[PDB]
């Protein structure tokens, strides 16, 4: 049926613009009933409508964010766009793109973009250090912090190990970290030598850390 | 601003009905709207208009309203349909609003955490910010990490990630510490406590510095 | 003693484990007079067949929790197993491939650890299944039906040497003195040769009378032997291996010997006639390169063989420790710098007219 | 930290002994919000006037068995020694160059360790000869009547950054931003610099009224301050160096900083300004080339400079001492080998349909 | 006045031939009365004369030594030839050349080449082995044992050490061993490194060793 | 064969006259010629025909003949002609035969050696091929060396270099012993004795294996 792929920068340093651009295939931005919306979620937080316009460009506008959203139409391309002004590190958050209903009176978003993950942070892009997290079973990890372009890849003993990567948060410094944690044979400590494989690909800055007990 | 109201975390039995309820000023006027959002996955429209469903949502999702407080009820309840549950109208204010959402809970197998504690690397306690970590595993329901440096609480200063729902057991965490090198060398006493369910006692791991 | 030893040539690798390792023969014979030099024309064994006769086999069982399992049944999942197909789904038979067991010379059983006595007589048309250690479980061969293998040689041309009448060593076609002295009569494929030096297997067309191998040994600076059987005890202790224990089991001069690598946590042997190394830089002349058989070798997911690795640099477990030595050592030398007379802090002055001691006439 | 620091620019080498030498500034600052960078001109200290101003002298001492010499008739024989052909007859007047001497700011005065109270008021017309610790030894200069040099300067252009209409910092030539905090005033041939980090002297255009430097220190991780500290006093017991403890004392960050080597026995100093170095690599790029100041440096037989030594192959203390370990750990690296089940010596079988933990489906 | 020069072969394999050239200036072998010797003194032992020829192409022989010698003139090159057939091991020495005066009566030489030194020995050029000799004053040296080919440059601390290298005798393996020694201030011992550089150019083997006390 | 005789190791008075017999069988009526021979200098003649002088050896060299017994007396010694002396004649036997020389030894000062001893090393104790040294320096006159293995005399199996007379003090030696590893662990005692002329005791500098 309907599709909607938001584009954008996925990552914008803070007081820049942002830009985003949902491109949609099932329905006509041409006809007259229909609107294109961007509702934004901070991460673990609730849902929140940005902007929304109508096939005769009408753009309606969230009125917390009036002030520094812009929204835009091409229905020549399929195409909105989305233009915030000074960006601020609150709104990161996912950026869906919606289409609004067009029969039905009152507006409702009935498709949904699986939407683009907006990150405003002020860093350079700095690789990882990389940590380790020593020990019927016993368990041992690596400490990956201080990256700054998320995303980092920790494989174990050359992904050669099968058995809990974590999801980053961001620090005090604006900075992430990520731990990756392996349980083994607690008979297997001080025999079989186990090193994690770090990547973080944005200063292609690759470590392996050797992690064995005291 | 306008606001419409719904509780966070309603809970279920499972295999019941439930019932969330939204509510906002002239909502008897407005129309209301309902959405499902499974953990990170998209919205997905359950019922709109007060009491429509989309083409492929099932009758046990219903919707319904009376007065200014609109609601709707997942009879049968299943535990896919666990998630959060938003509701939304148009305003005068705003063209929409979004009721902060509902999380419905299903529930009943109670687990335990096993408790692992790391202290910080000598590559560490050479750059001079030390790092202590707490990680649990494989407990259920999710439900509090405290710091023992040298016996004394220890607050404000952490910070925590997690992984969802395991895909076979539905089960984790990690609990980070920062002092500094310093504070690090200056307290002996290092623990982790830990609060849950299936746990009869707060477990604890502690270390000294050797 | 060579700085290093290199193979000419690497016979496939073969699976083992840690039990299958054992220290290197370094034996090394001189033939004094012996340079009467002829040309001539012999046989030699494959390489990949010197130290022994391999032949691949799989571990049929039984669960449903055990049973004793039948074998054209296990035969059936093995060519399952081949492909996985309705294999996995799986009264259960579970296979395990390869059990390598090595053929013996004499009575054509097959040897391996998983069988009773460490022998099966061997597999014929009416026995089509060893058994083993475990009751509900049995092995049967790649083959339905094995073969000797006879195509096992290689035509070589070497010189050979006869301090008289008598001839007592060779050159052989990678130009390598191999004394017979030593070597006892050993019967492939219906051929007499002589087992020379670490089962060095060549016949002649010159039949002189020798004494037989036994049927006993029939299958598969002297402190280096014993510094090297350490590494064999350390490791077996431990049941683990490291690219620093492994370089140790390297035959430390020139001629037959088995090397070791391992892959995807798989230890591996595999035959190899080693070349004495005169300096580090004619084997690796590359950044990544090892010359070996004259060309660079392949290595899988950075492992060459014999503990040699792969920064994107080859480095040898053997050269590594010495530079490390070579470089330090240098690095500690000591001086001790000119100082002026008149610039230490306490330099006593004798009165008087008395000269000091600035002795530079 | 960088992984390496390696001079961009080497001033000439001076003769010093053990005593001269000291650990390095490692200090770094930088500067918050000092971005309005505006190109502009400037003036420097010339490489090898930074660290301070030498001023070569020789010692005649007397003898025949000693007496306080005589000036003229110790300038004889330096221009004797010169050429040495009147020279090594020799009522004997022995002379030793060169004896550097450094040059006082404030009161050209020179020091050394020669003299008494380490100082000299100068040599002037009337005042010929310094007087030392050793009563008949003096010590007069190369130069008949020395002068202070005034062309000791570079011409420079750098980008300067001020946060505010103040100006905070800049970048020299080599473009390295260096922050005026922590600079004093130091007049230097009439002008009126700024010594900045480690001796680093610039002169504006534009002045703004500073600190100036004390008369005292007017001439001349944090574990690394210690790990190095003993480096010198490991030396200073001894009285006897190592390319290895010399390699501690080289900055660890960029920016000025003096440089250490030794030739024929001879310890030798000279100043430099440190360019971070990010790989191994951009530094040697072939099998005996150094790359400092975009060429290839010289050795002195097989000695560069800061214990950086020449097999025909440029060695780094510090990056052979992280090869060896970074080598030895991969070569030490462990694995548990896969055994196959029944190939166990000792495999407890339990007896009974109880399936053994094989643990495969 | 005269000058003799003999040439050769410095070294010869026992049981080979060896052929050497005395080549002669101030004087005339196209007179009537002259005539060119071969003495040879092996290493410390007495004076032994081997050859002589005269004007006449007379060649007179040690009678030791006739069956092996084989000895030629040519006066159109100013040249003699020494000739000694199956090489045996006591032959090696000096060989000096020598002139006959051609007044005299009784002959005696009173030129005489100084004289080229033999050396028969069976060994394939083998570099040496350097072995370290350790120690109000000491003494440490190093020990250069079966080097073939003589002869070896021993330095010290690259030749800057100035104040007894001494001769080679033969082994009981036909190789030949010589050591130097220095004394040191041994104050020095354990503060200053010693280091002898050893050059065997018949294998062209260098080798440096590191000379300390324990 | 013909032999003619003259002595080894005449030793002279330096200032004095000295006297070296040559003899042989007719020498009466053959003539004989003398040499001189510098160590490692090829030999000059000093007398030929009996009694002649090249042109440029000193009137002090001087040689003559009684019976069949020849001699070169060299008056007012100086010490530098200190050299081999040989004697030489024509025979039927063969055309020029040389008495086996005589070693002129001028002397007068005694001096006495240093004696350092070195084992074998730890790179040499790895050969299986020990080997033990005892340098001597500065002694003055030249002439004996014993090794203790065990407090036990050690004979036919060592060898010896030496260099010659030292440019300024005129005074040095290398002896070495050959065990086996096997012989070098079975023995303590490892000593070196030495005898001199200054030495007023036989020096001896022992060492055990540790
Ligand atoms: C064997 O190596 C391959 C790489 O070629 C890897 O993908 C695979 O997972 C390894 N096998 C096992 C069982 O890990
Ligand atoms: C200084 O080095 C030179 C080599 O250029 C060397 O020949 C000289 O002997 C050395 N000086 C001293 C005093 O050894």
């Amino acid at each position: 049926q309907i599709t909607l792929k938001e584009t954008g920068p996925t990552l914008v340093k803070p007081t820049q613009t942002l830009t985003l651009t949902c491109t949609f295939s099932g329905f006509s931005l041409s006809t007259s009933g229909v609107g294109v919306g961007w509702i934004r979620q901070p991460p673990g937080k609730a849902l929140e409508w940005v902007t929304l316009i109508y096939w005769d460009d009408d753009k309606r506008y969230s009125p917390s964010l009036e002030n520094r959203v812009t929204i835009r139409k091409d229905t020549s391309k399929n195409q909105v766009a989305l233009t915030m002004t000074n960006m601020d590190p609150l709104d990161t958050g996912t950026y869906y793109c919606a289409h609004r209903q067009h029969i039905s009176s009152f507006p409702w978003f009935d498709s949904w973009g699986q939407g683009t993950l907006v990150t405003v942070s002020s860093a350079s892009t700095k690789g990882p250090s990389v940590f380790p997290l020593a020990p019927g079973t016993a368990a041992l990890g690596c400490l990956v912090k201080d990256y700054f372009p998320e995303p980092v890849t920790v494989s174990w003993n050359s992904g050669a190990l099968t058995s809990h990567t974590f999801p980053a948060v961001l620090q005090s410094s604006g900075l992430y970290s990520l731990s990756s944690v392996v349980t083994v044979p607690s008979s297997s400590l001080g025999t079989q030598t186990y090193i994690c494989n770090v990547n973080h690909k944005p200063s292609n800055t690759k470590v392996d850390k050797k992690v064995e007990p005291k | 601003s306008y606001v419409l109201t719904q509780p966070p975390s309603v809970s279920v039995a499972p295999g019941k009905t439930a019932r969330i309820n939204c509510g906002g000023n002239n909502i008897e006027y407005r129309s209301v709207h309902w959405y499902q959002q499974k953990s990170g996955q998209a919205p997905v429209a359950v019922i709109y208009d007060n009491s429509d469903r989309p083409s492929g949502i099932p009758e046990r999702f219903s919707g319904s309203k009376s007065g200014n407080t609109a609601t709707l009820t997942i009879s049968r309840v299943e535990a896919g349909d666990e998630a959060d549950y938003y509701c939304q109208v148009w305003d005068i204010s705003s063209d929409v609003v979004f009721g902060g959402g509902t999380k419905l809970t299903v529930l009943g197998p109670k687990a335990a955490p096993s408790v692992f504690i790391f202290p910080p690397s000598d590559e560490q306690l050479k750059s001079g910010t030390a790092s202590v970590v707490c990680l649990l595993n494989n407990f259920y329901p999710r439900e509090k990490v405290q710091w023992k440096v040298d016996n004394a609480l220890q607050s404000g200063n952490s910070q925590e990630s997690v992984t969802e729902q395991d895909s076979k057991d539905s089960t984790s965490l990690s609990s980070t510490l920062t002092l500094s090198k310093a504070d690090y060398e200056k307290h002996k006493v290092y623990a982790c406590e830990v609060t849950h369910q299936g746990l009869s006692s707060p477990v604890t791991k502690s270390f000294n510095r050797g | 003693f060579p700085i290093y030893t290199i193979p000419d040539e690497l016979g496939p690798w073969s699976p083992i484990d840690i039990h299958h390792l054992s220290c290197p023969n370094n034996l090394v014979v001189e033939d004094e007079g012996c340079t009467n030099l002829s040309e001539f024309s012999y046989m030699e064994l494959k390489v990949g067949y010197i130290s022994a006769i391999k032949v691949n086999g799989f571990t049929c069982t039984g669960v449903v929790k055990h049973f004793r399992p039948t074998p054209d049944a296990c035969r059936a999942a093995y060519n399952w197993k081949m492909a996985g197909d309705p294999r996995y789904e799986e009264e259960s038979l579970i296979i395990i491939s390869p059990s390598v067991t090595d053929l013996d010379p004499y009575d054509k059983s097959l040897h391996s650890r998983v069988f009773p006595g460490g022998k099966c007589s061997g597999i014929t048309v009416s026995s089509t299944y060893c058994s083993t250690n475990h009751d509900y479980t049995i092995w049967m061969p790649e083959n339905p039906r094995p073969r000797t293998p006879c195509d096992i040689f290689t035509n070589s041309r070497g010189k050979r040497a006869s301090n008289g009448n008598k001839t007592c060593g060779f050159v052989d076609e990678r130009g390598l003195y191999k004394s017979l002295k030593g070597a006892c009569r050993l019967k492939l494929c219906g051929v007499l040769g002589l087992r020379l030096m670490d089962g060095t297997w060549v016949a002649m067309q010159t039949s002189d009378e020798t004494k037989w191998c036994p049927p006993d040994q029939l299958v598969n600076l002297v402190k280096k032997r014993e510094e090297c059987l350490d590494a064999l005890e350390s490791i077996m202790t431990t049941k683990s291996v490291s690219f620093r224990r492994l370089s140790h089991l390297r035959k430390l001069v020139p001629g037959f010997g088995k090397a070791y690598t391992i892959f995807n946590k798989t230890l591996m042997e595999a035959d190899a006639h080693y070349k004495s190394v005169r300096t580090w830089n004619e084997i690796i002349p590359s950044k990544g390169c090892l010359k070996v058989g004259g060309r660079c070798h392949p290595h899988v997911n950075g492992v060459f063989f014999n503990g040699i690795i792969l920064d994107d640099h080859v480095l040898i477990p053997e050269m590594q420790s010495s530079l490390l030595q070579q470089h330090m050592e240098l690095l500690k030398s000591s001086v001790i710098p000119l100082m002026h007379p008149l610039a230490d802090p306490s330099t006593v002055f004798k009165e008087g007219d008395e000269a000091e001691d600035f002795v530079e006439v």
